[PDB]
């Protein structure tokens, strides 16, 4: 699962 | 390509009574539509952002209502400085658009 | 937040165009910018929009002239347009995009003579 | 391998639901309003050709609050009702017929540039079996975009895919309050009747993909 916010994409 | 279509492009009013400005759209456009004021010699400005949502920083006695295809824009009292243009946009879709524009005439 | 235009004033047909539009007060990494004119005794019309990252979005009939890009260190988005005519007199704005469309903030304009 | 981008129009539209559940006793007793996941289909058009997609709606960051009217064996008590705030989250899940969504396998970057909702509440009686009925009406809530998630679960060399929608939230002008009682005049929006009498929500917008495609 991976986050696609603004600044850095952030995965788990 | 959605027409924004505005009937009128003057408004005769007097310095304290009501003014409603409308205009139609070509398609259905589900309660998106925005509205402008361009006082002379400046840039446009955003009044109401949705079709009844008002802005922060905007007096109270405008105000706009309207769903399907017919909006309103009105003014309860006006005075010397509403003497401006205003203008309806839609962002329903990929390409926005403007209407024509409606000049208030003070009398 | 502030937004200022800057261009030349005065261009000849079947030339180019260029526009700076230095921002301040926000980031352009965090918002996206529009470009819009007024043609005398016309309303307004759309041009086109860049995106957070570097993307993108034209109008349909003016695509195959202009092109968007910017800078996000030193802040400040530009407009190019080339081989223009005489219908191509107006005064442009640079303005920040708010909702999904919504024009937050505008500029104060430049105006072109052709 | 190759990459691509993909720039389209999306609409999205969403329903609530909720669980009411009373105690065993003479009937004057309730133990538990809370939310429920509700999901919702529909066929919508794009500039080409129509496309029918799917949609689920959840929630998380739930305020919980009670009333306790007296202890006696006649009185109106409400265990548990739950309230959306500040403090909250709405989840929107998404997925769509069309050609663009077969390539949302390797993600490089995605954003979303959608607006924003308003969901008021509708009204809810307490029927009490003697006496009058106290009601609960009112609250309000606008819904602000604050990104987007792809889950993948790997299950027997098949990977089965999720899109969520985040959305951070803002009271509004209308309160909620609780008829017959001192609970007075809250905000935020709760779970007795959200939909207000509604078919469906709806939010319009934009968003931009980039991934690798096989190169052919």
């Amino acid at each position: 699962s991976t986050q696609f916010t603004d600044f850095v994409s952030l995965n788990s | 390509d959605i027409v924004m279509t505005q009937s009128h492009k003057f408004m005769s009013t007097s310095v304290g009574d009501r003014v409603s400005i409308t205009c139609k759209a070509s398609q259905d456009v589900t309660s998106a539509v925005a509205w402008y004021q361009q006082k002379p010699g400046q840039s446009p400005k955003l009044l109401i952002s949705s079709a009844s949502y008002r802005y922060t920083g905007v007096p109270d006695r405008f105000s706009g209502s309207g769903s399907g295809t017919d909006f309103t824009f009105t003014i309860s009292s006006v005075q010397a400085e509403d003497l401006a243009v205003y203008y309806c946009q839609q962002h329903y879709s990929t390409p926005p658009t403007f209407g024509a524009g409606t000049k208030l005439e003070l009398k | 937040v502030q937004l200022k235009e800057s261009g030349p004033g005065l261009v000849a047909p079947s030339q180019s165009l260029s526009i700076t539009c230095t921002v301040s007060g926000f980031s352009l990494s965090r918002y996206s910018v529009h470009w819009v004119r007024q043609p005398p005794g016309k309303g307004l019309e759309w041009l086109g929009m860049i995106w957070n990252i570097g993307s993108t979005d034209y109008n349909s009939a003016l695509k195959s002239r202009l092109s968007i890009s910017k800078d996000n260190s030193q802040s400040q988005v530009f407009l190019k347009l080339n081989s223009l005519q005489t219908d191509d007199a107006a005064i442009y704005y640079c303005a920040r995009n708010s909702g999904f469309d919504l024009f937050d903030f505008w500029g104060q304009g430049t105006t072109l003579t052709v």
